[PDB]
């Protein structure tokens, strides 16, 4: 459930992240709606851009935006998410 | 700015 | 097997990025180090934003400028190269 690894970002910027990934996880059945979804609400939530990566069986080498970073897990799904 | 990140091996 | 997915390049751009992931994954073994070594290559070569990713279970839908993606699949492996 909440399970955090890596927040580069304050506890709102975390917490809502944790909370639309939630939302996104019941909704959806399809992991490219959810990064859609992710991208989409964050972008309408806090700021123009927003960058996310899902999935399970993934990882690499990513220049996101300093002091923005968050990577964490929901059941098995990695889920990364960032600002550009 | 530049990270690093994979986990969880399945 | 080379086979490309969706892309939207160059074909310079995208044979450029077909050599290259081509050494990097069969030197490297991880999937995490192939990623890691066709970033900074290209980080060095073309504009410090592009995002190299690498997976079997991998998706990411991003706001991005465009002319700069490639989503493909040599052998038994998935590899996106894209720049925001």
């Amino acid at each position: 459930k909440a399970v955090i690894k890596n927040a580069d970002m304050s506890e709102e910027m975390q917490a809502d992240a944790v909370d639309c990934a939630t939302q996104a996880l019941e909704k959806y059945n399809i992991e490219k709606d959810i990064a859609a979804y992710i991208k989409k609400e964050f972008d309408r939530k806090h700021n123009p851009t927003w960058h996310c990566i899902v999935g399970r069986n993934f990882g690499s080498y990513v220049t996101h935006e300093t002091k923005h970073f968050i990577y964490f897990y929901l059941g098995q799904v990695a889920i990364l998410l960032f600002k550009s | 700015r530049h990270i690093d990140i994979q986990t969880d091996v399945y």
